């Protein structure tokens, strides 16, 4: 009875891979850590080396910082025992400035505040690493693809926040930092706006978000099937067509009547992924601005 | 209104990606033929691509798609009915024909090369560094087939030194001779390297290499094929 | 009817079922028993539901809706315009799946490759009748069941979830999420990176593996490989959907009071139970 491919039979290890020059200043690229023989089994075995300039040193700061920002607010919460902190977890909540101040700075930290320096921290955090998802892709002189995908996972973040904040005149409207906070938030948006069901964007991102999940569970167990024909190496099977490649689209015009090439799966792959976050952003930057009811606009469309 | 408008022009956009996707995955195996291989008279609502150029990384060239297509190899087939649509038989052995389950196609005659220009796979004995990590050391285990006889003996591992990966085992039969078997069809187990797709007799009509330090293209296809076509064809020799 | 590479590997043989008898094609479609079967089961389907949408009067899509029996009939039958024809819907649709699965299976074998695409699907097969199925026979009533609607379907969702408060606190519903976030941005990422080597800036050339595996490391300090995200995929998807189905089946069987009340076990554990201060507290 055949192998299936999901966890390897036996691992080989060699010298640590330095990865590719090309124009990347090594100057900033770490020294290769330990070898995960746990992670090897599945991927690979190498934590090597972290490229980290400056870009990426301004990221981690930021990012610890609104990390920190709401953890000291949940002990302030907690009266600074580890006993409460530890019950209370999922319960504390940093939470936006009342609507009073609407557009403003100007609120205390105990009513706004410090929401304001960890959203802060957490903006400068989220486009840095995004420059630096495209500077690293350049210094391989590799296309954007990375960087235009993250822009639309961006959107999705950036209307909640910010954007549709800012259309209604009030940083009421963003949600709060917590776990079991911020899922209320989404419960809660839903029924102030008459149902998000009724949303013709939020059920078109729900297609995509399903349909990423149908294809990644029909392109990863494809390229499993033709592994035992290296279809895995799918750079040098676009750019000279193997017979994994062959039976893959054989086994999906047999089936359903049309096919994708190795190069073209991908495609559809970052499209279908993307979509999820950019009909989603756009379903919730028009929810409360120009759409008061999706229930109501439902009924007469308009 | 402001979401009327944004909706319906989603549907629009909508339906010139999926255009233009379908388009996208047209660059290979079109046109559509007739089982004799000349133009189909259909060929759906879509059209052609513009061709788009590959430079290939190590000076080995130029890839143009959509581009000529042909089999650079003869097919042993012939039909069984009058009609589209039905099964075409072997008209010799399909292992040794590369039909079907067995089949390769003409892939270049050169292995494939990392990022730095060297051989992506090497023997491990040549690729220095390189030992195994963790589970059964397979080489020296005894090979078995799907009749339950001894083929040959591992006397080697095959690596993908940039994925840091086993793709073959390098076995040696009763001739002396090697071959290579890939990793993706073999049960590694504790006393031997089982082999399902294969029986023992099977194992010398592996397509071999032609260089005992290399592998081409051409050549992983061709011994991939064989050996997956057993599979089928193998199995009036498969036992359990 | 036939790419350019096809013929050769349109060879008899690999059926489960009939031999030679179901062996061919109709143009790019593969047929075999089980695709006799998946017509057979989509036909009588589609025309209970035609038949099921007169008893109604509408011919509107975004108005047919065949539902299940009441609570009233229990785990028995139905008369067909109350209930009866979503009964055997379910079973022709179930008759659909199973056979389409089992269609792929043998396109596997005549193609030599492995069986991981029909084993994907079965999960798919598994969450669907969870909910029409297995929550049902667990509960007491094909009435818990989801009705054949498109707006319909959805309300039923909507209300199902909202019997137990809001349920964003269902933990395994919290599980299943994850996986479907992550999973989609592990789809992203492999669709940009595969593209970004393929397609470079200007005149460079087709980057490598080993630019896409630089790429990462450079970025998050580690990469998985070929052959490691394409595992990660299958794996993170048809996790998706077994945390799903998992919170589905114990959703009004083991627990059937509010979500949210369910995580007083933590907050009640007896070392921090009573301490002042907090939010519970
Ligand atoms: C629909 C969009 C709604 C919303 C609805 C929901 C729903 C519904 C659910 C979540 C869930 C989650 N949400 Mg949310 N959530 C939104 C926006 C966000 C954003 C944001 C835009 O910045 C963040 C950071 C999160 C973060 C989180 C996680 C706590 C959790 C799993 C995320 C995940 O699988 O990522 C993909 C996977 C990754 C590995 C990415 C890497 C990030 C990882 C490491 C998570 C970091 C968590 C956080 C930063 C710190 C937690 C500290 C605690 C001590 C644990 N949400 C908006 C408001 N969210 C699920 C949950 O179980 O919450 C309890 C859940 O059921
Ligand atoms: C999965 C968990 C819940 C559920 C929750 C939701 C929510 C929440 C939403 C949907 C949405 C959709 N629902 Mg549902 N739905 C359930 C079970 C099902 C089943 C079933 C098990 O058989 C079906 C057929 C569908 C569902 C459908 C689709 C019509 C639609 C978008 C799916 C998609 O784009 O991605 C999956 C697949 C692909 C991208 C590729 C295939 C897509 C095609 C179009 C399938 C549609 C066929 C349909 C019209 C029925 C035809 C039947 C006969 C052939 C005539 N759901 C259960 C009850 N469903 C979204 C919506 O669009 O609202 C109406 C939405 O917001
Ligand atoms: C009771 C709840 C309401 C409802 C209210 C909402 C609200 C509110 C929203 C959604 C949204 C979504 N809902 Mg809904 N939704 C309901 C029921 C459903 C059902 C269902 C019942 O079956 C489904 C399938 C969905 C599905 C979905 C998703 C398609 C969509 C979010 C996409 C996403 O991936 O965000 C995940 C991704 C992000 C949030 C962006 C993340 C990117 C950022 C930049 C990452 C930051 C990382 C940070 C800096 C560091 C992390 C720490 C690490 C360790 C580094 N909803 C009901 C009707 N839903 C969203 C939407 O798209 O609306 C249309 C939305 O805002
Ligand atoms: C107001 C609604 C409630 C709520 C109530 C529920 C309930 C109740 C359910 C979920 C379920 C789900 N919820 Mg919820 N949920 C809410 C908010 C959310 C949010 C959010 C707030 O952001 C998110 C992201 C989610 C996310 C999710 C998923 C984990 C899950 C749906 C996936 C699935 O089961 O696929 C499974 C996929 C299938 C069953 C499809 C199988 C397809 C079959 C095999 C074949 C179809 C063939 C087809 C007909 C042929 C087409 C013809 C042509 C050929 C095209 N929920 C709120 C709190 N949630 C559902 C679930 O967990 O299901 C078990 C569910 O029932
Ligand atoms: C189309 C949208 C989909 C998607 C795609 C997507 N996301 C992306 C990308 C893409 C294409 C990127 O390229 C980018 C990425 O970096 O990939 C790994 C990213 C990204 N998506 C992320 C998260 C994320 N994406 C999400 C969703 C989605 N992303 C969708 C599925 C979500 C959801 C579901 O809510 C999350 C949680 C990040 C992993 C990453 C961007 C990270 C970032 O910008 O933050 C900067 C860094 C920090 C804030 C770190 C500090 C905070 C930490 C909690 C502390 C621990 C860090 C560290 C270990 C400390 C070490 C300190 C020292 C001792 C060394
Ligand atoms: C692990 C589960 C994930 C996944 C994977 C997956 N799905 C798959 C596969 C795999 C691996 C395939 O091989 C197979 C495929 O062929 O893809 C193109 C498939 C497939 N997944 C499909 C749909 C689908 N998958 C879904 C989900 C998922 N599939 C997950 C993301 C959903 C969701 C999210 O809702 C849908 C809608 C199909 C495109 C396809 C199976 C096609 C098929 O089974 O053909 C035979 C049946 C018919 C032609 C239909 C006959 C009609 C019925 C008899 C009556 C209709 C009754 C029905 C209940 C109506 C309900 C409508 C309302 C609820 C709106
Ligand atoms: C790298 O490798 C890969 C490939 O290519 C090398 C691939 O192509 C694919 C496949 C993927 C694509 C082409 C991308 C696009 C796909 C999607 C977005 C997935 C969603 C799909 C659909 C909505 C299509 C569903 C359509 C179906 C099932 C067909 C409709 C059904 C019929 C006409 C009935 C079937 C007929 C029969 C059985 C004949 C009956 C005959 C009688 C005489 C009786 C993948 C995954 C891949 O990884
Ligand atoms: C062939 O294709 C493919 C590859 O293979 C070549 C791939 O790799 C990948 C890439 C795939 C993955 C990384 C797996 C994705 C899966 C997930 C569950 C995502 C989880 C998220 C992360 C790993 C990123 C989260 C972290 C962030 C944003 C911050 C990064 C920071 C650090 C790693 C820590 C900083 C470390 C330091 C400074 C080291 C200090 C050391 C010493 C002092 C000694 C893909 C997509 C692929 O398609
Ligand atoms: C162990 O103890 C220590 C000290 C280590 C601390 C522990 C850390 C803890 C417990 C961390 C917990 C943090 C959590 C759980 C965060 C959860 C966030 C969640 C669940 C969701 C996040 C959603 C937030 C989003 C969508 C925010 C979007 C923000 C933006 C779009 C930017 C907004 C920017 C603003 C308002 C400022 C504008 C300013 C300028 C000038 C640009
Ligand atoms: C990558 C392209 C995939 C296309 C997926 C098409 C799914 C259509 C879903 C229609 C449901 C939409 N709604 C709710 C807005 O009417
Ligand atoms: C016929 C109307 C056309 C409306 C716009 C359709 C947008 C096409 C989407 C594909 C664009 C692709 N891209 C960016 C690679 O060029
Ligand atoms: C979300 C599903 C999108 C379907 C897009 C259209 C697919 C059918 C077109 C393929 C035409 C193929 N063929 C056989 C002529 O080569
Ligand atoms: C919901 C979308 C369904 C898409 C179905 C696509 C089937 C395409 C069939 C093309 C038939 C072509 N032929 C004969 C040239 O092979
Ligand atoms: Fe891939």
């Amino acid at each position: 009875a055949e192998y299936q491919n999901i966890f390897s039979q036996v691992q080989v290890r060699g010298p640590a891979d330095l990865g590719m020059t090309e124009d990347v200043n090594l100057a900033n690229r770490s020294g290769v850590g330990p070898f995960s023989t746990l992670l090897g089994w599945f991927g690979n075995a190498q934590l090597g080396p972290i490229y980290l300039g400056s870009l990426g040193v301004l990221s981690l700061f930021s990012g610890l910082m609104w990390f920190f920002t709401i953890g000291i607010w949940f002990w302030y919460q907690a009266g600074w025992n580890p006993a409460v902190f530890l019950r209370d977890l999922f319960f504390f909540s940093l939470e936006p400035p009342a609507p009073e101040y609407g557009l403003s700075f100007a609120a205390p930290l105990k009513e706004g505040g410090l929401w304001l320096i960890a959203s802060f921290f957490m903006f400068v955090a989220v486009w840095s690493w995004w420059g630096r998802t495209y500077l690293r892709a350049q210094a391989l002189g590799m296309g954007k693809h990375t960087a235009w995908a993250f822009l639309s996972a961006i959107w999705l973040w950036m209307v909640l926040g910010f954007i549709r904040p800012i259309l209604m005149g009030s940083w009421s409207e963003a949600v709060p930092y917590g776990i079991f906070s911020h899922l209320d938030w989404t419960n809660n948006f839903s029924l102030v706006h008459g149902n998000l069901f009724y949303n013709p964007f939020h059920g078109l991102s729900i297609a995509f978000l399903y349909g990423s999940a149908l294809l990644f569970a029909m392109h990863g167990a494809t390229i499993l099937a033709v592994s035992r024909f290296g279809g895995e190496r799918e750079l040098e099977q676009i750019a000279d067509r193997g017979t994994a490649a062959e039976r893959a689209a054989l086994f999906w015009r047999w089936t359903m009547g049309f096919n994708a090439t190795m190069e073209g799966i991908h495609r559809w792959a970052i499209w279908m992924a993307v979509l999820v976050t950019l009909t989603g952003g756009i379903g919730i930057l028009l929810s409360g601005t120009v759409v008061d009811n999706w229930y109501v606009w439902g009924q007469n469309h308009g | 209104d402001l979401a009327s408008l944004a909706i319906y022009s989603f549907w629009i956009f909508l339906a010139g990606l999926i255009y233009y996707l379908q388009t996208e995955n047209m660059r290979e195996g079109y046109p559509l033929e007739n089982e004799d291989g000349t133009p189909a008279a259909n060929q759906g609502p879509f059209p052609l691509p513009k061709p788009k150029t590959f430079i290939l990384p190590h000076g080995r060239g130029t890839l143009t798609v959509p581009g000529p297509e042909s089999e650079d190899r003869p097919i042993a087939l012939a039909r069984t009915a009058v009609s589209e649509g039905f099964p075409h038989a072997p008209t010799g052995d399909p292992m040794k024909d590369g039909v079907g389950p067995a089949s390769w196609v003409a892939r270049r005659d050169l292995p494939e090369l990392d990022g730095h220009g060297h051989n992506k796979i090497k023997p491990m004995k040549a690729a220095a560094g390189f030992h195994v990590s963790a589970g059964k050391n397979p080489i020296g285990l005894p090979v078995r087939g799907c009749d339950l006889e001894i083929a040959g003996k591992v006397v080697d591992i095959w690596v993908d030194i940039p994925e840091q990966m086993a793709r073959f085992l390098e076995v040696e039969l009763k001739d002396g001779s090697t071959r290579l078997l890939p990793m993706q069809m073999v049960k590694v187990q504790s006393n031997r390297v089982h082999v399902n797709a294969l029986s023992s007799d099977l194992f010398a009509g592996i397509p071999t290499i032609k260089s005992p330090t290399e592998v081409t293209l051409l050549e992983e296809d061709k011994i991939c094929g064989y050996v997956a076509g057993g599979l089928m064809y193998a199995a009036p020799k498969r036992k359990s | 009817a036939l790419l350019s590479f096809e013929r050769k590997y349109r060879v008899p043989g690999g059926t489960l079922v009939g031999g030679n008898l179901f062996d061919f094609w109709v143009g790019p479609f593969y047929v075999g028993f089980f695709g006799v079967a998946t017509f057979f089961f989509a036909a009588l389907g589609i025309i209970l539901i035609a038949w099921s949408a007169v008893l109604q009067g509408t011919w509107n899509p975004q108005l047919i809706s065949v539902y299940p029996p009441a609570l009233e009939y229990g785990l028995g039958g139905a008369p067909l315009a109350k209930g009866g024809l979503w009964q055997i819907i379910t079973i022709c649709a179930t008759g659909a799946f199973v056979s389409w699965a089992l269609r792929e299976v043998e396109i596997c074998r005549k193609l030599g490759i492995g069986y991981h695409i029909p084993f994907a699907f079965a999960f798919a097969i598994l969450a669907y009748l969870t909910l029409v199925l297995f929550r049902p026979v667990m509960m007491g009533a094909w009435g818990y069941a989801f009705p054949y609607g498109i707006w319909t379907h959805l309300d039923w969702v909507s209300n199902t979830g909202y019997t137990y408060g809001n349920f964003h606190y269902n933990p395994a519903h919290m599980i299943a999420i994850s996986f479907f976030f992550t999973n989609a941005l592990a789809l992203a990422l492999h669709g940009a990176l595969v593209l970004s080597a393929a397609n470079p800036e200007k005149g460079k050339e087709m980057r490598t593996y080993d630019h896409e595996d630089t790429f990462f490391r450079d970025l998050v300090g580690y990469s998985i490989g070929t052959l490691g995200i394409h595992r990660l995929g299958l794996l993170l998807s048809l996790s998706a959907v077994f945390f799903s189905a998992l919170c589905m089946i114990i959703t009004g069987t083991i627990w059937f009071d509010q979500w949210v009340d369910w995580w007083q076990w933590w907050v009640k554990l007896p070392w921090w139970a009573n301490i002042p201060g907090g939010i519970n507290g």
